[PDB]
């Protein structure tokens, strides 16, 4: 397949799969999201890092974020009501590839790293949807945190390698899908 | 060459609110100069055809798709698909308020009954056609059975008829009474993407657009005498309207507003290009909302809630969550549950 | 351990008579009955004899249940239907109590003193209360809740205990008005599935299905002890009467029993059960009479009167705001 | 591994799609409520009629999602408690050549694509967004149809042909080793 490598200053932007009205004749639009599913593979030596951001670029918080805190992964999302945080027990760093299954249906969301029993939970009641502006970010963020009181790790760029990217049921093309192409490298061979 | 009608053979005749042109053939509308009202997803805009005048009416919209207007009330209605809302405002662009909030998926079509002060709309995501008061009250699901993807909708308050397009897995064009009764198929043949639909009142004919077959079709008002008019330059048309001898439509491919001759399909012009995402279009003019008799007459005719034209007179109807009582009255089903 | 107490001589309490062994207090009144939800059924089983009593015959998914002994009522939760129900103890006239706002109602508790109903929803991550008929529903607790499951009450002390098996598993307590919230045990837990209070013995018992233990603590969480360390593959709900603990197990599809003190006398009361869930000992002594804090001043204030600390407080049903300390008004007026 | 499967019309294979593993999750057991369905498979057949895949319980008026061959065309049908919807493909499948199928459901909204055809789309009627399942996923057909009789005659017929590369949700299927209930298993014969 392919491997996108991240130096910590690498923040790659992708669009969420759009409506092709040309082919479908369907009215173009982008509604807030009902459910999210992310499948990705990761190899790192890092103890802390922001990895994934599905977010709305308004400074009030609607976000879906996968990040590393103290060697262990965290899935957190704010739906309009307060956020929920799900910590993967598995440690991110042996510099060995790990499989990540992140999913949420409305409030309910799950995270599974490697072969661990999946970590479930639900965001607070009220808002069940995620406000979105067609942005899917990878390798952390440009240092564009949204004025939220997030863990200080979410401000740090991600160092390591990724592959086999699955957003929903679609297989993501790492190079071709990137709207933002700062610089691109296949994962090094450590 | 007679824009409207010729009687006596062979001199042409002009309808009320219209005046014969110097050519003795064409009919010109008495009133102001015609204005084209259209939705641009992010905006609602106005244009004077065959001139450079271009005005942004309403700004900072999320996803503006379908729009219609009420001339004598100086009201403009539009739907927003990302928001799942139907809003209305003064024709000036002020006093904007929410009319339909709940229960919308893809409200892709709008039609105003200016005679009975009613608001009809279609939802392709909900597979229904609903009706309400101008403010959005007395909301009732008019049609649900057999609908897949209703898009375009056009009214004939005088005839008391509803026209619409379904571009779903069984593509159609259907007509019905305004109460929902007397439903019938106009065309179920040679259709795939019936996007646009419009009524020519003076000409007593109907036009529509297929984005798949790439045609604008003219039909008699019963569906008969069906003829292709524009067979070319139709990559992805969406909405269509008529005025005098001109057809006006929007196209997703060219991002433009286009015009052509009604009976001919020639004189093809591009009124505006480089548009953001041309959606629904109309002709803003008193003659495009002619005067008709209110079937309900004296407002006592409003029955209890809904009074809708059906057949040659009218019927009374219940809003959603109501039960019919005595045929003139409606009551909440919650007073019958306990 | 001389059962209830020894100040030697052994001391029994009312509703209990000292047995010739001089230690055991046998309960006065009728015979004890084990009441449990089979998910598809709610059955009464006599423990030390073989019995089957079909109470409620047709159900989709019954889990949490409880009873009002006086007034003879049976409450239970249905997590597929997402409704809460009640009926006379004989199993007559099923009645809907809570029809809305439910997702995973895993817990249920009845205050026989104040005639109120407390339940937990692991989906809603909330604890709620209402009248026995369903009237005056209010959200008692919401914030910092994950998967509240088991719930038990102490109407005499006006205290509530519950368990959370979420990401930070814990056993907590608060007054019946939701105040004075404190942690009982936030350590060495993973799956706190069931909880029970020994009123006569003045102690609490709980089960952890991941640790496979039944634990006794004092009633403030002090002197934590594991009474049973084995034969607990997947225990769910637990209850107490006299010197015996009774609990249901998902692995063995069985109702089990043992000694509260020694943990010995391991017994299988019944087996081959469909899917045993929540269990209670059906008996008058398991619902001891006590002082009603809210009774006989003005019945339940204007809306709700809930025990708080050494007293009671008045609370507003959801959709209401408080008018002073004694009254409530709708939210749409102001 | 066994990468291909041959169905003789009597072959009915059970897989557990999405159940509540109370034993592992400590969650209350119950029928799972599904907001979304997605699956992919490759198919080769000379048959114009038969049932291929079945999701949900096998009971009267129980919810279901079925992919079936009716009059030489594949179609996707599902009932969520509100009335059922049918999505018929435009491709003739009996060409006896390998065909990719892609099926997806978001609440009421489903889609079906056979090969490179334009996806066929429609919605189940309003009122039910969820499919309540026992976690059962059936391949090759059913022994006896769910007792509520509203289905076409073709739904009774067992699938004749072959299958490979079966995606279910986000997980690719191990045709042999993931099968809960199965008869003897043989790879597709005429490649
Ligand atoms: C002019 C006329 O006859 N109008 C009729 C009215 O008499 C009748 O009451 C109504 C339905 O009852 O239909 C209309
Ligand atoms: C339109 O007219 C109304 C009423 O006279 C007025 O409130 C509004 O300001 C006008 N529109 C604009 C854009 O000023
Ligand atoms: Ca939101
Ligand atoms: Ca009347
Ligand atoms: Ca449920
Ligand atoms: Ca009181
Ligand atoms: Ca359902």
């Amino acid at each position: 397949l392919e491997t996108l490598a991240f130096d910590g200053r690498t923040y790659i932007e992708y669009l969420n799969a759009v409506i092709e009205s040309e082919l479908t004749n369907e009215i173009p639009a982008e509604k807030a999201l009902q459910s999210n599913h992310f499948e990705l593979s990761l190899r790192t030596e890092a103890t802390q890092g922001l990895v994934l951001w599905i977010g709305k670029a308004a400074e009030r918080a609607d976000y879906m974020a996968l990040a590393i805190v103290d060697g262990h992964l965290q899935l957190s999302y704010d739906l309009g009501s307060q956020p929920v945080v799900l910590r993967s027990t598995v440690k991110v760093n042996t510099n060995r590839w790990l499989r990540i299954r992140a999913h949420r249906e409305h409030r309910e969301g799950s995270l599974q790293v490697g072969n661990e029993a999946p970590v479930t939970g639900s965001s607070p009641l009220g808002a069940t949807q995620l406000d979105t502006d067609g942005a899917l970010w990878l390798g952390g963020l440009q240092k564009l945190p949204v004025g939220q009181a997030l863990p200080k790790a979410y401000g740090t760029g991600f160092v390591g390698c990724l592959r086999d990217v699955v957003v929903g049921h679609r297989q993501l093309h790492l190079l071709e899908d990137a709207v933002t192409k700062p610089e691109l490298r296949p994962c090094p061979t450590p | 060459y007679c824009s409207q009608g010729c009687t006596n053979s062979f001199q042409c005749w002009c309808e009320a609110g219209y005046e014969l042109r110097p050519d003795r053939r064409s009919c010109k509308a008495l009133g102001p100069e015609p204005v084209l009202l259209f939705a641009n997803r992010i905006d609602i805009r106005q244009v004077l055809p065959h001139r450079s005048e271009y005005t942004l009416l309403l700004n900072n919209l999320e996803n503006a798709i379908a729009l219609d207007f009420h001339h004598r009330r100086e009201l403009v209605f539009w739907s927003d698909v990302t928001l799942d809302r139907i809003l209305r405002a003064n024709l000036n662009g002020s006093n904007v308020e929410e009319v339909v909030s709940t229960g919308l998926e893809s409200p892709g079509g709008l039609a105003v009954d200016w005679v009975h002060d009613k608001l009809y709309w279609t939802d392709s995501g909900t597979s229904r056609i609903e009706v309400a008061n101008l403010d959005g009250a007395h909301r009732k699901v008019l049609l649900w059975q057999s609908l897949e993807k209703p898009r375009a909708i056009a009214l004939h308050p005088m005839e008391g008829t509803i026209y619409w397009t379904d571009w779903g897995n069984t593509p159609r064009i259907e007509a019905s009474s305004m109460d929902g009764s007397g439903r019938r198929i106009i065309a179920d043949t040679h259709l795939f993407w019936p996007n646009g639909l419009t009524i020519d009142y003076a000409g007593r004919r109907m036009y529509w657009v297929d984005a798949k077959h790439h045609v604008i079709e003219r039909a008699n008002l019963d569906g008969s005498h069906r003829k292709a008019v524009i067979s070319q330059g139709l990559p992805h048309p969406f909405a269509i309207t008529v005025f005098e001898d001109s057809l006006y439509w929007t196209d997703w491919h060219t991002k433009s507003i286009n015009s052509a001759n009604k009976f001919t399909g020639k004189n093809q012009e591009i009124i505006r290009n480089k548009l953001h995402f041309p959606m629904d279009i109309h002709t803003l003019h008193p003659q495009r909302q002619p005067a008709g008799k209110n079937r309900c007459g004296d407002n006592n005719g409003g029955c209890t809630h809904l009074c809708l034209p059906s057949g040659q007179n009218y019927t009374c109807a219940c809003p959603t969550g109501f039960r019919k009582i005595n045929s003139h009255a409606c009551a909440l089903e919650v007073l019958f549950q306990g």
